[PDB]
């Protein structure tokens, strides 16, 4: 079973390319990019204004997630 | 991000309020292009042995400001039971009694109060606190000598 | 696990902080660096300031679960 901080706030699945917003919130890249294009330019959780270019790769989470794969699925 | 921008807008707001209504004997503001790093000036209060001296302080705001206190230290040497040779200030507002409702203006007022009225019973420098409590004539003498040697 | 460790502290972090370069540091270390070494990222060397630091909330949840082990 998966922990929650590994799963996407939007995707509800294991994150594959985690980005973190200026609020400190981490999303899977495709899902947050799809939210920004279809819903609006705001953080799904904090609601503060958000654009695609402000997403930051959460590099430490990417290796946390990779280590989960290397243990199970 | 959100947090840093929030801190910046509040530091900015506190700077503006302070320049619009300066204290007569004090000042504080960013050293250059860095809003998180300020310098302050305190005139030694008349009716105290720091009379006539000028004291400079550095202020570093945290990224969590206003939800963490600023870091404040003297860069001018001063003889005081709650201020040490590194310039560190033992003062409640800067430690356990911080509140996000307080401001740099209130930090400066509190430090001035501290210079007029030490807290020797909770000392940072115990020997100075002892001379303060047992021999105020000598404390005043040495404090004025330090003011003349280091702040005039 | 090297990834729970800071890129300055080289120790497990209590307050993870990420930079626009995407590197996570323990807060105290990165802030001391910025204030007293220079306004730059210690690993990428790109320009960095205190207000760009972003809490790495996901990484904090990771450390919390490892602590409970
Ligand atoms: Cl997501
Ligand atoms: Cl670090």
């Amino acid at each position: 079973e998966i922990p929650d901080y590994l799963c996407g706030k939007i995707s509800f699945e294991l994150m594959r390319e985690p980005c973190i917003t200026p609020s400190g919130i981490t999303y899977d890249r495709k899902d947050i990019e799809e939210h920004l294009q279809r819903v609006g330019h705001f953080d799904p959780v904090t609601r503060s204004p958000l654009t695609q270019d402000q997403l930051i790769p959460n590099l430490a989470m990417k290796e946390v997630i990779d280590a989960f794969i290397q243990e199970n699925g | 991000g959100a947090m840093g921008s929030k801190a910046l807008k509040r530091i900015h707001k506190e700077l503006n309020d302070l320049a619009r209504d300066p204290p007569a004997q004090c000042s504080a503001g960013p050293v250059g292009d860095d809003m998180f790093h300020w310098q302050a000036t305190i005139m030694g209060p008349n009716d105290s042995p720091y009379q006539g001296g000028v004291f400079f302080l550095t202020i570093h705001f945290p990224t969590d400001y206003p939800f963490k206190p600023p870091k404040v230290a003297f860069t001018t040497r001063i003889y005081h039971p709650n201020i040490n040779s590194n310039g560190s200030i033992k003062l409640d507002i800067l430690r356990s009694q911080w509140s996000p409702a307080l401001t740099i203006s209130k930090v400066l007022l509190s430090i001035c109060s501290l210079l007029c009225d030490p807290n020797p019973d909770d000392p940072l420098v115990p020997e100075i606190a002892r001379i303060y409590k047992t021999d105020r004539e000598k404390y005043n003498r040495i404090a004025r000598e330090w003011t003349q040697k280091y702040a005039m």
